[PDB]
């Protein structure tokens, strides 16, 4: 029952979803980036 | 009696530094730069679907 019940029904149809897995859901790679910071600057107005 | 260990000395020594090139043993692996595009690939994609390995 429960959870497990669903998890050990595999079928044929699954041979093209989860047969030799390629990606999970369940851990997340986050990318490092490069170091930057954001402002907001007033700029000159020309003119009247 | 001094010349037989002087002998055995001057044998054994000879053998000694025959023994010694045995010692240092270390692995030698290289590395180089993935393919452009198999690179590019490989940052793009977002699940890594085996969690991690060590070799």
């Amino acid at each position: 029952a429960g959870g497990l019940s669903q998890l050990v029904a595999y079928g044929a149809q699954d041979v093209y979803l989860t047969g030799n897995p390629q990606i999970t859901f369940f851990k997340t790679v986050y990318r490092r980036y490069t170091n930057f910071a954001i402002e907001s600057i007033q700029q000159t107005i020309n003119g009247s | 009696f001094t010349s037989f260990v002087l002998m055995l000395l001057f044998t054994g020594i000879i053998l000694i530094a025959t023994n010694e090139l045995t010692y240092n043993r270390p692995r030698e692996i290289q590395y180089r730069y993935l393919p452009r595009d198999l690179d590019s690939f490989i940052r793009t994609q977002e699940m890594p679907s085996a969690i991690f390995s060590s070799m």
